[PDB]
């Protein structure tokens, strides 16, 4: 995934055949994004044990 | 923090002229314990939200005057000019982005 | 935190000082990792 900003606007790029990305979408905002976050995937049976 | 509206007539156009920036934990209420020690210009305070941080106040003292609460933005941002201290950094607006 | 609204605070530990240790890795664009068209 790429993930940027420029003038008010936000771009998505993405991949899953190759290491290259495609453009994905556009979207005007008019504002500036300042944080992003991953969240925590709360599972049951994905860890070590299992 | 509540802006409802402006005033305004019929047919006004409202325009700014001194825009500002701050950061994302930003809080202008004060801290609802150090107003419990202060006296002399004593500040108004309440709860701000998870993540915010309140506005910083010194304990001044001195010969003429006690304890005091000397904290920043005093008078006001717009006509403050020691502006490291107030959190609302002036900005000019850029291209493509409002105020 | 994240947000600053209060949906459920069942299970939760709040008396920790251990930051987890992330991960580091190196980028490399040498293959084409990090263009795009
Ligand atoms: C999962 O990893 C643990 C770590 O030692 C290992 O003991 C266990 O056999 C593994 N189980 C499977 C199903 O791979
Ligand atoms: C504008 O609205 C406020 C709140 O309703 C009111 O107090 C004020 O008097 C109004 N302005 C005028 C000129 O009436
Ligand atoms: C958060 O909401 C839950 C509702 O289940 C409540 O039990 C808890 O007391 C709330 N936390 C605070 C700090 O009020
Ligand atoms: C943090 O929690 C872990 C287990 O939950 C515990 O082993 C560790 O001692 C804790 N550290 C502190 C500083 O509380």
């Amino acid at each position: 995934f790429h993930f940027y900003q420029e003038r008010g606007v936000f771009y998505a790029y993405y991949a899953d055949v190759g290491m290259p990305t495609t453009f994905l979408f556009s979207l005007y905002l008019g504002t500036i994004l300042s944080h992003y976050y991953v969240m925590p995937l709360t599972c049951k049976a994905i860890s070590s044990n299992t | 923090y509540g802006f409802g509206s402006f005033n305004v007539s019929s047919y006004d156009v409202v325009y700014s002229d001194h825009c500002f920036s701050v950061n994302s934990d930003f809080c202008p209420c004060a801290d609802p314990s150090v107003v419990n020690s202060c006296v002399k210009s004593k500040p108004l305070s309440a709860i701000c939200p998870a993540g915010t941080k309140y506005r910083h106040c010194d304990l001044d003292t001195t010969l003429y005057v006690n304890n005091w609460c000397r904290c920043s933005c005093l008078p006001d941002p717009i006509s403050t000019y020691s502006p490291n201290t107030c959190p609302q950094k002036k900005v000019v607006v850029g291209i493509g982005e409002h105020c | 935190v994240i947000g600053d609204f209060n949906c459920t605070n069942s299970f939760i530990n709040d008396y920790n000082k251990t930051i987890p240790r992330i991960s580091e890795d190196v980028v490399d664009v040498s293959l084409g990792l990090g263009t795009y068209y």
